[PDB]
């Protein structure tokens, strides 16, 4: 994340980091205590033995003794992810769930017909470069940043019509703060209180950009509420699968 | 903006918007209890349902909701939206289902 600052323990509790072999290399969301939303672009053809990837959750610093590692049973990811940009997402089942508790917690999604407001201000947070020729941050760092026209993103000062209709952008013209390498698979979360309750919901999953933080060039998110369907099935049809699948 | 499906933090119980009325009702209890609250909650955002139970007027009250609505069992299975296999009853037993959602989008800290 370029442009933000470290967030604290307890704040954002549905984070959680993925490692293969050692490294961070993509941040996912809780939905709860073992199933993962994150992005299927993290799962590249090199990066498919299960056996090599831990959940790492409920601490803000990556080298913290005090979080949880668990295991990976089976990731579901979207047959329509023609790269193996649309349906850039996948569920990941835990091992084992984790303990839901003041540092672990689910997000929640989009209410049905619930739609995205443009223009409205939510956070995005991650461990991914703070510059684009930076290092990762060593403590979770959270942005804010507004929702984009796709109107707007898709002309041709901004991406000149890659923006398609399952994913969305959110940043300021200006460039500054966004989203960076190490950040994809990430929450982009909004509070609302439609349930009366102030809840933060997962509206976007961080997917990718041009460089970062650049004028113009704002992040690209996987809108959620599009997926609702797919993660009800997935999570009922698979919930004792292993393996790579893809529905 | 409220969402027309809600679930109480005191007893569970769902509420369903009734637009002709400006009013919230209860739903009836049925046989298809496990299917209508797994339906709730994820309608809501919630992600499942973790265990429901059953009401009844009698000793819980109304809590400010105005008549009842039932599921039409034979559509249930065919949708995505709860509010489009409702319609408004009586529910002669007075019972009514109460769903325990999975809590999400809240920070627990003091
Ligand atoms: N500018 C951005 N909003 C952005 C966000 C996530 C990214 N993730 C990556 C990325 C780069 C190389 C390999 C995997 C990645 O997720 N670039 C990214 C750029």
């Amino acid at each position: 994340i370029v442009g933000g600052r470290d967030t604290s323990l307890g704040r954002w509790p549905w984070q959680v980091s993925l490692r293969y072999d050692g490294a961070h290399l993509c941040g996912g969301s809780l939905l709860s205590g073992d199933w993962v939303l994150t992005a299927a672009h993290c799962f590249p053809e090199r990066n498919r033995v299960l056996s090599r990837w831990r959940v790492f959750a409920g601490a803000v610093a990556q080298a913290s003794p005090h979080g949880l590692q668990l295991g990976v049973q089976a990731v579901v990811y979207h047959g329509g992810y023609l790269p193996f940009n649309s349906n850039d997402i996948a569920l990941v089942h835990l091992s084992s769930p984790l303990p839901l508790t003041e540092y672990i917690q689910p997000v929640c999604l989009p209410a049905a017909g619930q739609a995205l407001v443009d223009g409205k201000i939510c956070t995005v947070t991650g461990w991914g470069n703070t510059q684009y020729y930076g290092q990762q941050a060593g403590v979770l760092q959270e942005a804010r940043v507004p929702i984009i026209s796709n109107d707007v993103c898709n002309g041709a000062d901004f991406y000149g019509n890659q923006i398609k209709p399952k994913m969305f952008c959110a940043g300021y013209p200006e460039g500054g703060i966004d989203a960076c390498q190490g950040d994809s698979g990430g929450p982009f979360v909004c509070e609302d209180s439609i349930s009366r309750t102030p809840r933060w919901r997962l509206c976007g999953i961080v997917s990718w950009g041009t460089g970062c933080a650049l004028a113009q060039k704002p992040g690209v998110y996987t809108k959620v509420s599009d997926f609702r369907e797919w993660i009800f099935q997935a999570i009922k049809t698979h919930s004792e699968a292993s393996g790579m699948v893809t529905q | 903006p409220l969402y027309p499906v809600q679930v109480s933090s005191a007893d569970a119980r769902l509420m369903v918007f009734d637009k002709t009325e400006g009013t919230w009702r209860l739903l009836c209890s049925s046989r298809s209890n496990a299917r209508v609250a797994g339906l709730s909650c994820e309608e809501m955002g919630f992600l499942r349902a973790l265990t429901h139970s059953e009401l009844d007027v009698r000793t819980a009250g109304a809590a400010g909701t105005s008549g009842f609505f039932c599921v039409d069992e034979g559509r249930l299975p065919h949708t995505q939206r709860l509010l489009e296999v409702i319609s408004v009853c009586d529910c002669p037993r007075g019972r009514f289902l109460a769903a325990i959602c999975q809590d999400c989008g809240r920070r627990k800290l003091p």
